[PDB]
């Protein structure tokens, strides 16, 4: 899993984590989210409103368009509900909709990990997406309540971590793009942190 | 509420 890693990933994670203004600097954006979702504590975290047949985004407030980045995402299992989907979006993604669905990774503008299902998404309304990490070890893996996303701009590809190890590159396409971190919600009073790591 | 948390 780790032989596929970014170049500088082991180093990056190693080193001290961003303190709390950093984190909110880099945390969600209370000027780039869902009406039905609220920023709170400055970006660290937001909470999804109880609104009924509603999937709500956000996007972080920095946009990342080289070099390597990585956050960390905590989003209690109990607070998935029927579509948890974590991953990147460009400022273009739209992000509300008026049904429960995948919608982080439903066009053009957005990827996603199902950590519900275990599929990823991008330009797909769900049916045939592929399994990740792909394998038996793949078949099994619970998504705990703690996730890294990894963006690697220079090869133009995002990963993620669960338990200290790198699971592998999940989608390649990504270079000429400004990339935010992302999520789409459909639980009522969800509350999903976001924990930048810092770039290389 | 609904399956998801949501106010019906």
């Amino acid at each position: 899993g780790d032989l596929s890693c970014p170049e500088g990933l082991e180093e990056l994670l190693s080193a001290p984590p961003p303190d709390l203004g950093a984190q909110r600097r880099h945390g969600w954006n209370p000027k780039d989210c869902s009406e039905n979702i609220e920023v709170k504590e400055g970006g660290l975290y937001f909470e999804r409103r109880p609104v009924a047949q509603s999937t709500d985004g956000a996007r972080g407030k920095r946009g990342y368009s080289r070099g390597l980045h990585a956050w960390e995402i905590s989003w209690p299992l109990e607070q998935r509900g029927t579509h948890a989907v974590v991953g990147v979006a460009t400022a273009l993604a739209p992000l509300q909709t008026d049904h429960y669905a995948a919608l982080l990774g439903s066009n053009s503008e957005s990827w996603g990990w199902d950590i519900g299902r275990g599929k990823l998404y991008h330009q797909s309304k769900g049916p045939g997406a592929p399994q990740y990490p792909a394998g038996t070890q793949g078949e099994q893996l619970e998504v705990p309540e703690r996730l890294l996303v990894v963006l690697d701009m220079e090869e133009g590809t995002l990963g993620y971590a669960i338990g200290g190890t790198y699971l592998g590159p999940a989608f390649r396409g990504l270079k000429g793009r400004t990339l935010y971190p992302a999520v789409s919600a459909v639980w009522g009073q969800c509350q999903v942190r976001i924990r930048y790591l810092g770039e290389r | 509420k609904d399956i998801n948390n949501n106010v019906e």
